[PDB]
RNA sequence: CGCGACCUCAGAUCAGACGUGGCGACCCGCUGAAUUUAAGCAUAUUAGUCAGCGGAGGAAAAGAAACUAACCAGGAUUCCCUCAGUAACGGCGAGUGAACAGGGAAGAGCCCAGCGCCGAAUCCCCGCCCCGCGGCGGGGCGCGGGAAAUGUGGCGUACGGA
RNA sequence: CGCCGUUCCGAAGGGACGGGCGAUGGCCUCCGUUGCCCUCAGCCGAUCGAAAGGGAGUCGGGUUCAGAUCCCCGAAUCCG
C-alpha cells in the first residue's frame, strides 16, 4: 500500500528519516512526560501491532529517561560481602518499553494496554507510544474480535508482565535457550525444581 | 436475691530492676 | 536525673486517636499515623509481623457486608424475587 | 484537661457508661458463667489510655 | 484586538449546568431527625423542678445533633408554646441537655403539668 | 391493637402518615411515662410500638419503592437503587448477548464443520 | 502445628540477672512477661522435634 | 478586518461510563540480603531465598515451534514417573545441577496486520414506535448527529491463499 | 508504593461597575433576578499551622448540696 512508509522507517540512518527523527525527538522533548497523542504517530506499526483506527483506542506518548539503575542506597555504604558492593554499573532487569507501558497503563488506569512503539530518542530520553484500549466502550464490547481485552484476567497486562515489551523480559520461549522457565515462569519453574516430592510409598 | 460480691483489676508487676551499684575492680 | 526526676516532665503528648483506625497512634507533628499510615491512600501492612495482621483482617471486624454476601452467594446472587405468597 | 474536644468527650462518656457492675438479676440466668464484671476500670490505677 | 497586557490568561469559555438523564438516587432520603426523635424525654431531678418552677423552664434531653433552632422549633410543634431561649449543654453522660425557657406568658409548670411531669 | 404488615398495604400515603404521626406521639408519652414512673403495662408497651412504627415505615418504603421501580419499568437510565446490584465484578461483566456474539467468520465454520455425532466397532 | 511455640518473639536475657538464660518473653505488663518461651522444658514453648506430616 | 475549514491544544457540577481501596494460601512482574556452610575468608554457598514494591484469577502463568533431534525421525502448553544426583558448573573446595528421548494425566485449536478484492460494503450516540423487560437487548423509522479514506467490515494468514 | 518541590518548565481570574441584547416576578411602575456579549481586573500561590502571638463586642447584685462575666433580676454593648 503501509509496505513503503515500512520499508521507509527502516532507513533511520538516511537524510529524510533523520529529519524527521530529528524534529519529531525535539517536539516531544518540550511536552510533558506523559501526554495523550491525537493519533498514532506510526499508523503502520500501530496496526502491526494491533491498532484499529475506531473509537476506543487511544495513544499515549511517553518519555522515559535513558540510562541504567543506580542501585537507591546511601552515599555508597550497600553493607554485604564484596559481591554485592556494585551500585553504578547495574542494569534494570525491564526494557525502559516496559517501563513506558507501566508509566501509561498506572497514570490511566481504566484503559487495558495492548502494545507500545517507539518513536524517537536522544542522549537522555528515549519516547514510546502506547497503544492503550478503552474496555468498556461499545466499539470494543460488541466487536467479538476483540473482546478478550475486556476480561477482568488481563487487568495490567503490563503489570503482570504479558505485553510485548514485558514477555521478552521473562526469558520464555521455546528451545534449549530457554530451559529455565520450562513451566509458567522461571519462578514456577524454579519451584518444581526446588520442590521434594515426597509419595506416601516413597 | 442471692446479692453479689466485687473485684478490681491491676497491672502485673515485672521484676527486672537492676541496680548494679556494686563495682570490685582488682586488676 | 534522666528517671524519676525527668518522668515529671512528660505532660504533652505525641500522639492520639486515629480516625482511620481508631488506635492511638496519629503523630501530631508528622501528621500522619503509625498503625495504618492513614494520610496515605494505602494501608500501611508488612510480612515481617505475622500477627500485627491477625489483629487488622477480613475477620477481625464485623463483616457487615461480607456475611450477607457469603449468604446470597449459596443462591447466584438473586435478585428482584420474593417467594411465592400465601 | 477540662479544653476537651468533642470526640474525647464522647469517649470518655462512652468510658464511662462501661463502667458500671453487671445487674444482678444477670447471673440467675441459665447459660451463665459471668461471676461479676472485671472489665472495670479506676481513674487512678489504669489510666484510660489516651 | 490588539494585546494590551503581556499575559495571556485564559479565555473563559461557557460551563453548562447539569442536566441529568436519570437521578442517582431513586428517592430523597426522609429526614431521620424527626421533631419526634430531637426530642427524647424530660428531666425529672430537684435540679430541674426548681427550674421549671422558679426559671419557667423545662429540661429536656435532646438529641446531640440538634440546634438551639430545631429545639426551639420543635417545641413549638410537640407542644405549641412559644419559647424565649434555648441553653442547651452536652452531659458527660454524652446526651445533650437542653434547657427550654418559655415566654412570659406561658407557664412552664403548668405546661409541665399537661405533658406529665409534675 | 395488633397493627399488622397487611392490612397497611391497601391503605394511603397519608393515611399511612397519619398513623405514623400518631405512633410517634404515643412514643413521646411512653418515653415519658419511663421517667415520670409508670406501669410495666405502659413500659412493656414500648417495644410494641417503637415496631409498630417500623412496620408502618417498612410498608411506607416498600410501597414507595415499587412505584418507583415501576416508573421506571421501560426506561433505560434508571437510578442507582434501582439497578440490578450484584457484586461488583458481576455487574461489569458482558451481556449475555456480547457473550453469545460471534463473528461472520466463525459463524460461517460452526456451519461449514458440524461436530458429527459417530461411533466406531469395536 | 508448625507455628506452635513460636508465635512470640522472645530473646535471653543473658548473663547476669541471676536466671536460666532460656529466651524470655520481652517487656510487657503481664503475668506472660519474662516467662521462658521456646525449648521443650518451658511451659507454652514448642515441643522436641515436633511431629511432621 | 471578517468569514469557513482542518490540525494541535484547553475549559466544564457538560450526557453516559470506567479506575482507585481490601484480601493475599496459591499465581504474575520487579527489587533483593545477611545469619549459615566452606571447620578461617574474600569468589562460591545460603539464594534469585527472607524482607520490600506493583497486579490479578478461581485458578494464574505458559501455549499451537524462528522447537527437539541426527532417527526407519518426533510435533502447542501444563503436570507426574524416569532420564538423574546425570551432562555440566565450581578457591573443580564446600558444594551446586538441568534438558532430550521414553511411559503416563489431559488433549483443541486458532486470529490479525501486511499483500489484493470489493461504490465504507463498517461502527458508536441520540429522538420517536412495539415488544423484551432483575446479565440493557430485537425488529422499524429519522434529508438525526458523529467515528472512519492518517483505513472500518467481509474473504483471507504460512497447514499456503486469491 | 511514592518522593522531590511551594512560584518553580503552567491557557493558574468563574469575579466586578457600567453599557447593549434576552428572559422573569410582582403597585408589571420601578427596583430585584438570572442568560449573552462589551469594558475592567495584577499579583503570588490550594490548604493547614497558636485554647499564652494578632483578633469588634458584658458589667453589677442575687442564687446551688455541686454551675455561673453562662442561670434570675437590672443596666449596656458589638456584628449582620
Ligand atoms: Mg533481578
Ligand atoms: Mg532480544
Ligand atoms: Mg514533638
Ligand atoms: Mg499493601
Ligand atoms: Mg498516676
Ligand atoms: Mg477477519
Ligand atoms: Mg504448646
Ligand atoms: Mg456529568
Ligand atoms: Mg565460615
Ligand atoms: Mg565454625
Ligand atoms: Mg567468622
Ligand atoms: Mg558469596
Ligand atoms: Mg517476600
Ligand atoms: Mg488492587
Ligand atoms: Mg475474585
Ligand atoms: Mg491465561
Ligand atoms: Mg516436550
Ligand atoms: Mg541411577
Ligand atoms: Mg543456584
Ligand atoms: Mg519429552
Ligand atoms: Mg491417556
Ligand atoms: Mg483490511
Ligand atoms: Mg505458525
Ligand atoms: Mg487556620
Ligand atoms: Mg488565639
Ligand atoms: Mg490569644
Ligand atoms: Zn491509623
Amino acid at each position: 500500500g503501509y509496505k513503503y512508509i515500512q520499508e521507509l522507517w527502516r532507513k533511520k540512518q538516511s537524510d529524510v528519516m533523520r529529519f524527521l527523527l530529528r524534529v519529531r525527538c525535539w517536539q516531544y522533548r518540550q511536552l510533558s512526560a506523559l501526554h495523550r497523542a491525537p493519533r498514532p504517530t506510526r499508523p503502520d506499526k500501530a496496526r502491526r501491532l494491533g491498532y484499529k483506527a475506531k473509537q476506543g483506542y487511544v495513544i499515549y506518548r511517553i518519555r522515559v529517561r535513558r540510562g541504567g539503575r543506580k542501585r537507591p542506597v546511601p552515599k555508597g555504604a550497600t553493607y554485604g560481602k564484596p559481591v554485592h558492593h556494585g551500585v553504578n554499573q547495574l542494569k534494570f532487569a525491564r526494557s525502559l518499553q516496559s517501563v513506558a507501558e507501566e508509566r501509561a497503563g498506572r497514570h490511566c488506569g481504566a484503559l487495558r494496554v495492548l502494545n507500545s512503539y517507539w518513536v524517537g530518542e536522544d542522549s537522555t530520553y528515549k519516547f514510546f507510544e502506547v497503544i492503550l484500549i478503552d474496555p468498556f466502550h461499545k466499539a470494543i464490547r460488541r466487536n467479538p474480535d476483540t473482546q478478550w481485552i475486556t476480561k477482568p484476567v488481563h487487568k495490567h497486562r503490563e503489570m503482570r508482565g504479558l505485553t510485548s515489551a514485558g514477555r521478552k523480559s521473562r526469558g520464555l520461549g521455546k528451545g534449549h535457550k530457554f530451559h529455565h522457565t520450562i513451566g509458567g515462569s522461571r519462578r514456577a519453574a524454579w519451584r518444581r525444581r526446588n520442590t521434594l516430592q515426597l509419595h506416601r510409598y516413597r | 436475691f442471692v446479692f453479689g460480691p466485687t473485684g478490681m483489676p491491676g497491672p502485673t508487676p515485672s521484676g527486672t530492676n537492676v541496680g548494679s551499684s556494686g563495682r570490685s575492680p582488682s586488676v | 536525673t534522666k528517671g524519676t526526676s525527668s518522668f515529671g516532665k512528660r505532660r504533652n503528648k505525641t500522639h492520639t486517636l486515629c480516625r482511620r483506625c481508631g488506635s492511638k497512634a496519629y503523630h501530631l507533628q508528622k501528621s500522619t499515623c503509625g498503625k495504618c499510615g492513614y494520610p496515605a491512600k494505602r494501608k500501611r501492612k508488612y510480612n515481617w509481623s505475622a500477627k500485627a495482621k491477625r489483629r487488622n483482617t477480613t475477620g477481625t471486624g464485623r463483616m457487615r457486608h461480607l456475611k450477607i454476601v457469603y449468604r446470597r452467594f449459596r443462591h447466584g446472587f438473586r435478585e428482584g424475587t420474593t417467594p411465592k405468597p400465601k | 484537661s477540662s479544653h476537651k474536644t468533642f470526640r474525647i468527650k464522647r469517649f470518655l462518656a462512652k468510658k464511662q457508661k462501661q463502667n458500671r457492675p453487671i445487674p444482678q438479676w444477670i447471673w440467675m440466668k441459665t447459660g451463665n458463667k459471668i461471676r461479676y464484671n472485671s472489665k472495670r476500670r479506676h481513674w487512678r490505677r489504669t489510666k484510660l489510655g489516651l | 484586538k490588539i494585546r494590551t497586557s503581556p499575559t495571556f490568561r485564559r479565555p473563559k469559555t461557557l460551563r453548562l449546568r447539569r442536566q441529568p438523564k436519570y437521578p442517582r438516587k431513586s428517592a430523597p432520603r426522609r429526614n431521620k431527625l424527626d421533631h419526634y426523635a430531637i426530642i427524647k424525654f424530660p428531666l425529672t431531678t430537684e435540679s430541674a423542678m426548681k427550674k421549671i418552677e422558679d426559671n419557667n423552664t423545662l429540661v429536656f434531653i435532646v438529641d446531640v445533633k440538634a440546634n438551639k433552632h430545631q429545639i426551639k422549633q420543635a417545641v413549638k410543634k410537640l407542644y405549641d408554646i412559644d419559647v424565649a431561649k434555648v441553653n442547651t449543654l452536652i452531659r458527660p453522660d454524652g446526651e445533650k441537655k437542653a434547657y427550654v425557657r418559655l415566654a412570659p406568658d406561658y407557664d412552664a409548670l403548668d405546661v409541665a403539668n399537661k405533658i406529665g411531669i409534675i | 391493637a395488633k397493627i399488622k404488615a397487611r392490612d397497611l398495604r391497601g391503605k394511603k400515603k397519608e393515611e399511612l402518615l397519619k398513623q405514623l404521626d400518631d405512633l410517634k406521639v404515643e412514643l413521646s408519652q411512653l418515653r415519658v411515662a419511663k421517667v415520670t414512673g409508670g406501669a410495666a403495662s405502659k413500659l412493656s408497651k414500648i417495644r410494641v410500638v417503637r415496631k409498630s412504627i417500623a412496620r408502618v415505615l417498612t410498608v411506607i418504603n416498600q410501597t414507595q419503592k415499587e412505584n418507583l421501580r415501576k416508573f421506571y419499568k421501560g426506561k433505560k437510565y434508571k437510578p442507582l437503587d434501582l439497578r440490578p446490584k450484584k457484586t461488583r465484578a458481576m455487574r461489569r461483566r458482558l451481556n449475555k448477548h456480547e457473550e453469545s456474539l460471534k463473528t461472520k467468520k466463525q459463524q460461517r465454520k460452526e456451519r461449514l464443520y458440524p461436530l458429527r455425532k459417530y461411533a466406531v466397532k469395536a | 502445628s508448625e507455628l506452635a511455640g513460636h508465635q512470640t518473639s522472645a530473646e535471653s536475657w543473658g548473663t547476669g540477672r541471676a536466671v536460666a538464660r532460656i529466651p524470655r518473653v520481652r517487656g510487657g505488663g503481664t503475668h506472660r512477661s519474662g516467662q521462658g518461651a521456646f525449648g521443650n522444658m518451658c511451659r507454652g514453648g514448642r515441643m522436641f522435634a515436633p511431629t511432621k506430616t
